[PDB]
RNA sequence: GUAUGAGUAGCGAAAGAAGGGUGAGAAUCCCUUCCACCGAAUAUCUAAGGUUUCCUGAGGAAGGCUCGUCCGCUCAGGGUU
RNA sequence: CCGAUAGUGAACCAGUACCGUGAGGGAAAGGUGAAAAGCACCCCGGAAGGGGAGUGAAACAGUUCCUGAAACCGUGUGCCUA
């Protein structure tokens, strides 16, 4: 099945497309292994629609990426979004690979509360 | 609900027999030759597998 | 709910104040009594 | 010739009762294994107990001159303090007292 | 009072003199001093002509040194203002 | 004064995430973006009451039900026309 | 006659701190050393705290500091124990 992250089914929901949307930002990222190994899912799930260049495959991502301007240009400063880079710069990259897009790497606990931390970053 | 009777320091120690922590599963770093944990990334030389992360 | 005591200036020197234990005769006995033990305060 | 060095950590915030669980695993083992232990342990205790250790090898080497590649931990053990006494207010107006314990810590190493 | 028991000492701080250029000056007076006594004091004193005088009452901070408590003085702060057709008093 | 219960009960209504910065040390401090909550109030004034809790610069022994580089806490200067 | 649970409630900034609307109730808390000579300097550490060096008759007298019992908490070991 799937697991439950300590908070309910609206909650949960949002977490998820924030941290999608951070991965294809920045490409690497700090969470918790659990938090971890579900976004794992949701982001392989997100280039897989950004590989088919549809406008019914962009609408269906767009449902989830949220709004959010990752750096602006000068083509005329106009910003550049994160909907945008999924299908013209991250896609692309993996055109020939099948699966897997993402890799773990485990670091070690948080002083705070203990907790496992991890590297999980888009190659 | 509430205790009969006080407990001994024996039958206070015997129980905490089993409170105790186990040894770390720590391993020698192949690159800088320095202790790290398996399955890790080692803090100090910053590797993983051969290559720098 | 609203406790017992509910502040207040004006009400704190009326009843307890130095000009309401000079003006009778068993007041004027409180901050003698008060003086004897050499009390820092005398009245309120 | 003294052979052996010993530092002390008094009056340390820490309870007694949760250091000795972190001291039980670095008795009597090498100093080189010993310092990469308390690094990998998550335990509030294991950077207090760190320092001491780092500490007991520092002069042992700087006062009496000996080698860091054959240095022991040959004793190690935890003391109690003076605790600090406070309260909390609990239901219905009455309260409760909570212990703030401290604790004393050595470490003595010497060579094999 | 005299001219001289009315006003006691200046006050020289950041505020203070951030409007010594805009003719302003700020003294510690006497607690029973009235706003007209500091007016005919200054003029006395320092030969200025006088415009505006206003003052403000400031209580006693409580202030600890191990196991003592106790407080300040309360001040009296007064801050005149002069004609511009006038001389001026050097704080220096 | 110190034990046993015992490393047990509890940690006092609630949505957070990531990226930079500072730092000996960061889930907890600062900044940015996204998200979420109140909105006849969880918004704005003002009496009573409290008396410096207001501002700035340093600090991390004790207080803060964790942490703290932070604070209505500590120190020194100010501030009410 | 007492000698710091004693002797005044108070040998110490005590009718104080604290408690109560108020009248009123009301504590705990003495001892470095003959002399501060109160640890220059070096090392670990952010600091606290330590290890040397030094003062001192004594530092296991280092800012609740003469003496330092019992409960209570630990480390090592001779004999016994599933
Ligand atoms: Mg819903
Ligand atoms: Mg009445
Ligand atoms: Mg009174
Ligand atoms: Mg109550
Ligand atoms: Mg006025
Ligand atoms: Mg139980
Ligand atoms: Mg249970
Ligand atoms: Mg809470
Ligand atoms: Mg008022
Ligand atoms: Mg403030
Ligand atoms: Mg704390
Ligand atoms: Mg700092
Ligand atoms: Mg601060
Ligand atoms: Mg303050
Ligand atoms: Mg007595
Ligand atoms: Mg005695
Ligand atoms: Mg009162
Ligand atoms: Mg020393
Ligand atoms: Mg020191
Ligand atoms: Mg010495
Ligand atoms: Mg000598
Ligand atoms: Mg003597
Ligand atoms: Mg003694
Ligand atoms: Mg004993
Ligand atoms: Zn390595």
């Amino acid at each position: 099945g799937y697991r439950k992250l300590g908070r309910t089914s609206s909650q949960r929901k949002a977490l998820l497309r924030d941290l999608a949307t951070d991965l294809i930002v920045h490409e690497r990222i700090e969470t918790t292994e659990a938090r971890a190994k579900e976004i794992r899912k949701v982001v392989e799930k997100l280039i897989t629609s950004g590989k088919k260049g549809d406008l019914h495959a962009r609408r269906q991502a767009a449902a989830f990426i949220r709004h959010e301007v990752v750096e602006v240009v000068q083509v005329k400063n106009r910003p550049v979004y994160a909907l945008q880079k999924l299908f013209d710069d991250v896609a692309p990259r993996y055109a020939e690979r099948q699966g897997g897009y993402t890799r773990i790497l485990k670091k070690g606990p948080r002083r705070g509360d203990g907790a496992p931390m991890v590297i999980i970053e888009l190659v | 609900a509430v205790p009969f009777r006080r407990t001994s320091k024996a039958k206070k120690r015997k129980r905490r027999t089993h409170v105790k922590l186990q040894l770390p599963g720590m391993n020698e770093c192949s690159n800088c030759g320095e202790y790290r944990l398996s399955h890790h990334v080692c803090p100090e030389c910053g590797q993983y597998d051969g290559k720098d992360v | 709910m609203k406790r017992t005591y509910q502040p207040s200036k004006r009400k704190r020197k009326k009843v307890h104040g130095f000009r309401t234990r000079m003006s009778t005769k068993n007041g004027r006995r409180v901050l003698a009594s008060r003086r004897r033990k050499g009390r820092k305060v005398l009245s309120a | 010739e003294v052979t052996s060095a010993k530092a002390v950590a008094k009056t340390v915030r820490i309870a007694p009762r949760k250091a000795r669980i972190v001291i039980d695993l670095i008795r009597g083992k090498q100093v080189g294994e010993a310092i990469a232990i308390l690094k990998y342990t998550p335990r509030s205790a294991s950077p207090i107990i760190e320092k001491v250790l780092k500490s007991a090898i520092a002069n042992a080497e700087h006062n009496y001159d000996l080698d860091i590649n054959n240095l022991v931990v040959e004793e190690a053990f935890v003391d109690e303090g003076p605790t600090l006494k406070r309260f909390r207010p609990r239901a219905q107006g009455r309260a409760s007292a909570i212990n703030k314990r401290t604790s004393h810590i050595t470490v003595v190493v010497s060579e094999v | 009072m005299d001219a001289r028991d009315i006003i006691k000492r200046p006050v020289v701080t950041e505020e203070s003199t951030s409007i010594l250029d805009d003719k302003k000056y700020t003294f510690e007076v006497d607690t029973r001093a009235t706003k007209t006594q500091v007016k005919y004091a200054i003029e006395e004193i320092f030969d200025v002509k006088v415009a505006k005088v206003n003052v403000m009452n400031y209580k006693g901070k409580l202030k600890r040194m191990g196991r003592y408590a106790g407080y300040t003085n309360k001040r009296r702060k007064a801050i005149v203002t002069v004609t511009a057709d006038s001389k001026e008093i050097q704080f220096f």
